């Protein structure tokens, strides 16, 4: 699981 | 006459300057996504406060287990995003944040609290919930916490969700818990340092008084006086507006170094007395750190 | 309605600006 930062 | 204590004491005033509980910090509530969520929200940072993960292979400051092992393994801390925002050195978090005049330049402790703070959960634009942070302030990283629980130690419980208490352990002496509220001049309003050759006392009609009674506890030493008031300060959690605390609670200690006896009590102290056996203390001060000199009041 | 913990979620946002 790795997560990702959005804007 | 008038108290010459009264700006120097303002610090100690810790259900003014802090305004939240210390031992577990749930001061306010947040949404996420529809659901509510209780979170810290003192204004002061928490020097040496960590928490014990009971029966557990790793420490609080390792990332949170994923899937199905969340809450059963691993720790606390922010699990491995792209880009990476936990843990952030120092010198990441200011080139990080080098766009903003605002916060580029905070303090140590407040830039970790603000970065902690940036973090929206499952990018939900209308959240207000904001993660706190440790602050390693020996290797200088800030480890933004996933889980903003404080106590999980119950009878009950205590492959299942692990148990958990806070604590000032030894091994927590760098640290420092910070909620999202922390303030851009923590150092000015709050506690750091213990007062060496100091005992709190209350100002009465020109003399500063003993405080008239406390609640006597043995302790070897100033880090253990500052482990039992840590233990029994303002807490938001019952031990095991709802249970809130506002700051109130045994949040001050005087430790008498030679008969070795942490003196606890629960009012406002509003001035200092000069006494070479004492050390003056409170629930968010470093467990360890010392100020050599009484000081001078004008 | 009140959850004692926090779901772990899969993404996140930034407030960084503004």
């Amino acid at each position: 699981e790795f997560l990702p930062l959005f804007s | 006459m008038g108290n010459p204590w009264t700006e120097y004491m303002a610090k100690y005033d810790i259900e003014e300057v802090h305004g939240s509980g210390i031992r577990v910090d749930l001061g306010e509530d947040a949404e996420v996504a529809g659901t509510q969520y209780r979170l810290p929200s003192g204004k002061c940072p928490v020097f040496g406060k960590g928490i014990i993960i009971e029966n557990s292979k790793t420490t609080f400051l390792t990332p949170v287990a994923t899937g199905n092992q969340y809450l059963k393994d691993g720790g606390f801390a922010f699990p491995p995003t792209e880009p990476l925002m936990s843990p952030m050195t120092l010198d990441e978090m200011r080139h990080f944040y080098k766009d903003n005049k605002y916060v580029k330049n905070l303090d140590e402790l407040t830039l970790c609290s603000r970065h902690a703070g940036n973090m929206i959960p499952d990018n939900d634009k209308n959240s207000n919930y904001k993660y706190p942070a440790v602050y390693d302030d020996k290797d200088k990283k800030c480890h933004i916490l996933y889980i903003a629980a404080q106590e999980n130690n119950g009878p009950r419980y205590c492959n299942s969700m692990f148990c958990f208490r806070p604590a000032k352990d030894i091994s927590f002496q760098n640290y420092v818990y910070l909620s999202k509220n922390v303030v851009d001049n923590w150092e000015k309003v709050c506690p750091r340092k213990n007062l060496q050759n100091a005992k709190f006392g209350l100002w009465v009609d020109g003399n500063c008084e003993d405080i008239p009674h406390v609640n006597e506890f043995p302790a070897i030493d100033l880090f253990e006086c500052n482990k039992l008031v840590f233990e029994l300060s303002a807490s938001d959690q019952p031990k095991q507006d709802r249970y809130k605390s506002h700051g109130k609670g045994y949040n001050w200690g005087n430790y008498n170094t030679e008969t070795q006896k942490c003196e606890i009590f629960n009012v406002k102290p509003t001035c200092l007395i000069n006494d070479k056996s004492y050390i003056a203390t409170t629930a968010l001060s470093h467990p360890i750190e010392v100020e050599n000199n009484f000081p001078s009041v004008p």
